[PDB]
DNA sequence: CTTGACAAAAGTGTTAAATTGTGCTATACTGGGAGCCGTCACGGATGC
DNA sequence: GCATCCGTGAGTCGAGGGAAGCACAATTTAACACTTTTGTCAAG
């Protein structure tokens, strides 16, 4: 179905017949061989093993996928050139190559029907097969033939781990890390069991005695309000849908009109009260509160703007200080900005 | 947005456009000499899914033999249409036989028709009807205690196969190394081994066969046809807005009206690129913008919660899809699961 | 305006403890699951 | 012509409505001294 995508992936990945015990094998013996073939020819040429496989990799690919082609044609002819024993492992990392797309291909069901049983928390189903197809990769490449166990046995845990971690790494908008989700879901669990068992919801206090030692209900606390996921700002309220959550919310991070105003008034006032102060009292005030550069001058920095002794500057800026002390007694127009 | 605007310039239906976007069908870039059903392969055709596959890979069949029984056809025979393989199982293609699991050996020594069988998790060594001498390998497996070798001098014949796999493909027999490997594409005339000696004589991919010592080259070609919105840049990128100008205006003459009036419609949207200033494949997107934070914000309500918008869901989706499709690249993914996220991160963007 | 000693605050390692990120598990397992009608009625625009 | 897909449908208010674990390497954070930098005190 074009308008499904689901449906359209699981045709796609019915056009690849299953392989059969004798088939699954062979191509897993290719991809064994194809590797060790790949680090006989880095020692022969010296090259990087990553190098060649990507060398390989790309040629079985063709030339229908997007290190420039320039460098890959030119090493590619490189190992062309080894003579006819050095050739052969050539031969097959090609075939070891071109084995491990075909195991691949061959597996999609399996992560298919692995994937539908994680829906539900977090992740769409085509979210989850994709997931699951990065550990049917891995597991390719560390599934091993020689102990004749088959390759479902073995891919079902990479298959697994990876849908898993994936929904672990990007479930929840504001991500938590691995360890805190296996607690969080570990945490849920034991509340469950409780619930079912005291048929009611558990306390923090129960949930903690559950959990086990280093517990307490103060934790239990601290780890559901963690697990708290946020609020769409677009949620509606009420039966019309004319109204939502973001229209309740203010914003108070820009200053109010009359927050701006007051600022700009006690600025204006203590101008006015700073010129009643000398001309280097004043810009000694100025610049020990930042009222210059934005940024407080320590009695050092300020002494060398004007060239005097540390301990001079602090005798003037609190005598300065004390004159303003006395004039706003004899007028008071400048308490009403301290609150 | 009806009428798509990207349909229009390319001349695309609403149906092909989303067939090629949401990777459906193939739309072909370069033929590069191919023939579909002996007719050539032209540009700007939409190939499915089995189309390509025969183009690009070639047309192989597998037929699984019943147990026990043995093909009435020996390994390496070329067969036609609706030739019995089997006992009870005829073909459908004409092309190479090939043994894929001979489940018994039967080395024939001189002094004995010495029979042994093999298991799935052995595999035969050496081709049919090759002179082995006392010691060398025959059937290799896990353990050596199983291997199985010649007692002396005989000859290997493989029987009670598995299935029959039947390519059409060419089989050029060599003797010193090749001068190509597996998965390479040639064509008539190309070199593969003996310097020189032995010369391709049609288009394929070359696999070449070390147990039978031949090189075999599928029938197939090196066709350019791409799916999804890199296929549709592609083709905007080369379009020639002048000279689909003047195209139009003399489709603008037809006697027919209905034939003038498509012709102004198309015509009004190369106008509206050439006086605008604006390319064609500006409306492919390589980079999204981001909003600010600011206007899709993340802020703590009073109460301590966390209230979000939706446009950082919609963001996160695109960009751990992104992400994804970056790794499976990397990791040389097939075809098929590149395409889902190909086809994933489309709809992401959507 | 200038020193000289003075204790606290701010700044610079150094290291152990929390915290977080990553890899791995081998009996065999191989194509989803929800929905579904007072389906809203009309007019425009396009593909035939 | 018919068949199909898309966008459109008053305003203001109001309360009410907010299912795995473990072992290990890496990285970040918090404690602890120990070393300059800053504000002060008393003088001259």
């Amino acid at each position: 179905s074009t308008s499904d995508p689901v449906r359209q992936y699981l045709h796609e990945i019915g056009q690849v017949p299953l392989l059969t015990l004798e088939e699954e094998v062979e191509l897993a013996r290719k991809v064994e061989e194809g590797m060790e073939a790949i680090k006989k020819l880095s020692e022969i040429t010296g090259l990087d093993p990553d190098l060649i496989r990507e060398v390989v990799r790309a040629k079985i690919l063709g030339s229908a996928r997007v290190l420039d082609p320039k460098t890959v044609e030119e090493i590619d002819q490189k190992l062309k050139s080894l003579p006819k024993e050095h050739k052969r492992y050539l031969h097959i990392a090609r075939e070891g190559e071109a084995a491990r797309q075909h195991l691949i291909e061959a597996n999609l069901r399996l992560v298919v029907s692995i994937a539908k049983k994680y829906t539900g928390r977090g992740l769409s189903f085509l979210d989850l097969i994709q997931e699951g197809n990065q550990g049917l990769i891995r597991a390719v490449e560390k599934f091993e033939y020689k102990r004749r166990f088959k390759f479902s046995t073995y891919a079902t845990w990479w298959i697994r781990q990876a849908i898993n971690r994936a929904i672990a790494d990007q479930a929840r908008t504001i991500r938590i890390p691995v360890h805190m989700v296996e607690t969080i879901n570990k945490l849920s669990r034991t509340a469950r069991q409780l619930q079912q068992e005291l048929g009611r919801e558990p306390t923090y206090e129960e949930i903690a005695e559950a959990m086990g030692p280093g517990w307490d209900a103060k934790r239990v606390e601290e780890t559901l309000k963690i697990a708290q996921e946020p609020v769409s700002l677009e949620t509606p309220i009420g039966d019309e849908k004319d109204s939502f959550y973001g229209d309740f919310i203010p914003d108070e991070h820009l200053p109010s009109p009359v927050d701006a105003a007051t600022q700009s008034l006690l600025s204006e006032e203590l101008e006015k009260a700073l010129s009643k102060l000398s001309e280097r009292e004043a810009m000694v005030l100025k610049l020990r509160k930042g009222l210059i550069d934005g940024r407080e001058h320590t009695l050092e920095e300020v002494g060398a703007f004007f060239g005097v002794t540390r301990e001079r500057i602090r005798q003037i800026e609190n005598k300065a200080l004390r004159k303003l002390k006395y004039h706003e007694s004899r007028t008071r127009k400048l308490r009403d900005f301290l609150d | 947005d009806v009428p798509s605007k990207i349909g229009t310039l390319l001349d695309l239906s609403a149906t092909e456009l989303e067939q090629v976007l949401y990777f459906s069908k193939y739309i072909v870039l370069d033929p590069k000499g191919a023939i579909l059903n002996g007719v050539p392969v032209e540009k700007r055709q939409l190939l499915t899914d089995e189309e390509y596959r025969e183009l690009r890979y070639g047309k192989q069949e597998t037929y699984p033999l019943p147990p026990g029984v043995d093909a009435l056809v020996k390994d390496g025979e070329e067969v036609v249409k609706g030739q019995e393989l089997a006992p009870g199982v005829v073909s459908r293609l004409d092309g190479v036989a090939l043994y894929r699991f001979p489940r018994r050996v039967r080395v024939e020594y001189v002094k004995e028709p010495k029979d042994y069988r093999v298991q799935p998790h052995m595999n035969v060594v050496v081709p049919e009807g090759a002179r082995v001498e006392a010691g060398d390998k025959i059937v290799a497996a896990i353990d050596p205690e199983e291997e199985v070798i010649a007692e002396a001098e005989g000859v290997v014949h493989l029987h009670e196969p598995a299935s029959i796999l039947v390519v059409k493909a060419r089989v050029y027999p060599f003797e010193d190394d090749v001068e190509v490997s597996t998965g390479d594409r040639v064509a008539p005339g190309d070199v593969l081994a003996d310097g020189g000696k032995v010369k391709s004589d049609v288009y394929g991919r070359v696999e070449v066969d070390l147990v039978r010592n031949v090189v075999r080259v599928v029938e197939s070609y090196d066709i350019d046809a791409r799916m999804g919105a890199e296929a549709i840049q592609q083709l905007l990128k080369e379009l020639d807005l002048e000279a689909l100008e003047k195209e139009l205006l003399e489709e603008m003459k037809h006697p027919s009206r209905a034939r003038r009036a498509k012709a102004r419609k198309r015509l009004e949207v190369v106008r509206a690129f050439l006086d605008s200033g604006n390319r064609p494949e500006w409306m492919i997107l390589e980079a999204v913008p981001v909003l600010p934070p600011d206007l899709r914000p993340m802020v703590q309500v009073d109460g301590g919660r966390f209230a979000t918008s939706d446009l950082n869901d919609l963001y996160r989706r695109l960009i751990n899809r992104n992400n994804r499709l970056k790794k499976l690249l990397a990791q040389g993914a097939p075809e098929i699961i590149i395409r889902n996220e190909k086809r994933m991160l489309q709809e992401a963007v959507d």
